[PDB]
């Protein structure tokens, strides 16, 4: 159960990290737009 | 959004992730103890 | 086995996120060269 | 590589990652059930 | 030990990925300050 | 806090992550092997 529970935490970390990745992509595109 | 909303969102997601890492770290210790006598 | 499957699922997702991360590093470097 | 290629690479890894997450959410659901059963 | 090592390999990879994310955010912020 | 210091930290953690991924890969192989010998 402690392994399954932890795998859930690792999964929920990956899910949250994808949002951070999405956000960084927006920032890059925004700065690109400013340069324009 | 605004760049400020962006900062806040990043901070929030970052806070969520570090807590998940601390949780997983505490789990890791317990799990590694258990898997001696098992 | 489902636990070992899940380790594979997580590894795969981490792999893909890293490729994504390296794409965001490329983007930042393109912009950096410009500002300088 | 180009910005056009970059856009496509990102959309392609993002969709891949969402599928890997859906599949890990699935396997986790099943793992919690089968662990409860044992 | 093998799967619990792998839990650890995965958690560590996620931690390293988090540090990479923080760094990318840093890059964006540096650009933002110079561009904005 | 410089760009070059950024390049260095990026390159450092890229190498780390890569080595962790390789360790996870070769250890996924081993767990799978052992699990199908069980």
């Amino acid at each position: 159960s402690g392994i399954v529970q932890q795998q859930n935490n690792l999964l929920r970390a990956i899910e949250a990290q994808q949002h951070l990745l999405q956000l960084t992509v927006w920032g890059i595109k925004q700065l690109q737009a400013r340069i324009l | 959004t605004t760049w400020e909303a962006w900062d806040r969102a990043i901070a929030e997601y970052a806070a969520r992730i570090e807590a998940l890492i601390r949780a997983a770290q505490e789990q890791q210790e317990k799990n590694e103890a258990a898997l001696r006598e098992l």
